[PDB]
């Protein structure tokens, strides 16, 4: 629903999709070979199949494919620092693909707007929306354009005659969060039944180690999902079926 | 190698419009997000911003003061900023410049074009005047007046030459105004002085003690300020009197009896035969038919081909040393009349026979 | 800035020149002094002016009623170097008590 | 490696044929022993680059 939307935003204005309460195959995704970057930091593509979450954001827009190459950790540029930046400490992934023939015309695209002027640069999830005229020089703007005064938001002309650098790319950016909070996706991963007074390995809502899962008695508040030891390891469960 | 070159300036008249053109030099406008813009510089005035133009976004913006009446645009492939200025007034007079803003985050316009003065005001020609009879040790003006250009104020400087009846065109003086200097010819020096009258815009020769040597068609000519430079713009003139590979070339046609044999011969003009491996071969073509192949010589390569009508009876040669191919046709009958030509193959990789000779007849009969 | 009261007077100052010919464009910082008649044209010049053939400096004539583009502008350029040896040329210093 | 002397012949050696990386119609070479460099024929000898290597050398 959003890989394949059929709209997409400014980047200055890029859209959070909240993606909760399902199953997330993201083999799916990778292996559709629909994408030209797929870059996942820390966590290969088809390995966080294997974690669950509680929530994923997709953040959704169109830029030009030089710039495709600026969403990434620790990058600068006019969409890494004015219109959609990511964070140095950045566990998500990086989509992106050609959409030549969805976000661009003959004649320009200009449906996609982008940021060139900022008073300072962006905070890795913020948007800004302003349409102040920017001030590069002396003189105050109030509210117009003149020497050294320019409105900051310009639309990408995307056409299907430019170059590849220059083609429009739709962006999607995968943000997964891993709560104390009982998970409310999971990848596709099936489940087994229970079994006690038995060593086994086990996989809790993504929580994975080795003992025997008796039952007990532990009082856990109704909020509360796992129990602590004295060494403060993980000494109970609650099962998340 | 960047720049910013500009022209186009002019006298207008108002209500009328002007274009004025800057191209980008050492980068692209498109392909940069690079912005170019225009520039006035009104007398009295210091600058006002008139328009930008980002082809990369597809827009253009505008000062207040020309909104409704100037547009800007771009040529992307020709890397040009145009402003387009329509229902100009005398109030538009300005020196235009064009100027690059890139995109951000602060920016600015870092890079300037020239400029160029747009007059609009209720086109060049320099007009002259002041011929006549004048008698030896006498003296006589003449006036050329600068219409379209301002001489002191736009660095147009005018000169004077004259051509003496059998004489070609000789340099007599020259005024620059703009700097206060005027410079004269040899044969002049001490008689002639020039002088120039910048209210009126019009430059003078003051020729003295003239002599009948002297006669001569005189000339007005504007040499602008200028790296290369030349005389554009003449007057009309005065009279003062002053008184008391390719081609395959062949022969060796002619009549031959049915039995006997004939030799042709195709010179190469325009290249070599051995050493750049271009093949000769010879064509034929009969009365009443089109072309038909006779025989191929690769002397570069040592092999021949002979098309099946002419196997076994006909053999192909060539001589290096004489750059010339040749066809010898033994045991000729009538039905081989024809008019025999060579044709070129060049090594591939496929190729064809592009160029031909001229062609010689072969006639074959009792 | 403007020295249109140092540079110029009525009748024309004239004590400033400048370069209307040069085979190539100046290097960053060059200065070109030369006095040889700049062959415009094709026609050989051989050291005199004639057409197609000048001078290459002209005067500036600097008048107080010209209009301001053409008043007389003083510039200085400052270029600053980085050179292995010592700094010597530094702003005042911020101190305080 | 100039082979003038072996592989050019005066009435033209005309044995080696010409017409995608290391791909193995056609005509001849008129290579020729009284002709200029451009007819003379070289040995040409390619060498594309474990299982090869050269000397360790060695000393006293």
């Amino acid at each position: 629903e959003v890989f394949n939307a059929t709209r997409f935003a400014s980047v200055y204005a890029w859209n959070r999709k909240r993606i909760s309460n399902c199953v997330a195959d993201y083999s799916v995704l990778y292996n559709s070979a629909s994408f030209s970057t797929f870059k996942c930091y820390g966590v290969s593509p088809t390995k966080l199949n294997d974690l669950c979450f509680t929530n994923v954001y997709a953040d959704s827009f169109v830029i030009r494919g030089d710039e495709v190459r600026q969403i990434a950790p620790g990058q600068t540029g006019k969409i890494a620092d004015y219109n959609y930046k990511l964070p140095d400490d950045f566990t998500g992934c990086v989509i992106a693909w050609n959409s030549n023939n969805l976000d661009s015309k003959v004649g320009g695209n200009y449906n996609y707007l982008y940021r060139l002027f900022r008073k300072s640069n962006l905070k890795p999830f913020e948007r800004d929306i302003s349409t102040e005229i920017y001030q590069a020089g002396s003189t105050p703007c109030n509210g117009v354009e003149g020497f050294n005064c320019y409105f900051p938001l310009q639309s990408y002309g995307f056409q299907p005659t430019n170059g590849v650098g220059y083609q429009p790319y739709r962006v999607v950016v995968l943000s997964f969060e891993l709560l104390h909070a009982p998970a409310t996706v999971c990848g596709p991963k099936k489940s087994t039944n229970l079994v006690k007074n038995k060593c086994v390995n086990f996989n809790f809502n993504g929580l994975t180690g080795t003992g025997v899962l008796t039952e007990s008695n532990k009082k856990f508040l109704p909020f509360q999902q796992f129990g602590r030891d004295i060494a403060d390891t993980t000494d109970a469960v609650r099962d998340p079926q | 190698e960047v720049q910013l070159v500009e022209s186009g300036g002019g006298l207008v008249q108002p209500g009328g419009s002007l274009r004025l053109s800057c191209a980008a030099s050492g980068f692209r406008i498109y392909s940069y997000y690079s912005y170019i813009g225009w520039v006035r510089r009104a007398p009295g005035k210091g600058e006002e911003l008139v328009a930008r133009i980002y082809p990369s976004s597809g827009y253009t913006y505008y000062a207040d003061s020309v909104k409704g009446r100037f547009t800007i645009s771009a040529d992307t492939s020709k890397n040009t900023a145009y402003l387009q200025m329509n229902s100009l007034r005398a109030e538009d007079t300005a020196v235009y410049y064009c100027a690059r803003w890139d995109f951000a985050g602060s920016s600015g316009l870092d890079y300037w074009g020239q400029g160029t003065l747009v007059t609009v005001s209720s086109e060049v020609q320099l007009v002259e005047s002041g011929g006549g009879l004048v008698q030896p040790g006498g003296s006589l003006r003449l006036s050329c007046a600068a219409s379209g250009f301002r001489i002191y104020s736009y660095y147009s400087y005018i000169g004077w030459v004259r051509r003496a009846p059998g004489k070609g065109e000789e340099l007599v003086a020259r005024i620059y105004p703009s700097s206060g200097y005027t410079y004269y010819a040899d044969s002049v020096k001490g008689r002639f002085t020039i002088s120039a009258d910048t209210s009126k815009n019009t430059a003078y020769l003051q020729m003295n003690s003239l002599r009948a040597e002297d006669t001569a068609v005189y000339y007005c000519a504007r040499w602008d300020f200028a790296g290369s430079s030349g005389l554009d713009y003449w007057g009309q003139g005065t009279l003062v009197t002053v008184s008391s590979e390719v081609q395959l070339v062949e022969s060796g046609g002619g009549l031959v009896q049915p039995g006997g044999s004939l030799r042709l011969s195709c010179a190469a003009s325009g290249f070599r035969i051995y050493s750049y491996y271009s093949y000769i071969g010879w064509v034929r073509r009969a009365p009443g038919k089109g072309e038909e192949l006779v025989a191929r010589i690769y002397p570069s390569s040592g092999y021949t081909y002979y098309a099946d009508s002419v196997k076994g009876r006909f053999t192909i040669s060539a001589d290096t040393s004489k750059n010339t191919a040749y066809l010898q046709m033994n045991s000729l009958r009538a039905e081989d009349t024809a008019v025999y030509y060579c044709a070129r193959w060049d090594f591939a990789g496929s190729s064809g026979l592009d160029y031909w000779g001229q062609g010689t007849l072969v006639t074959v009969s009792s």
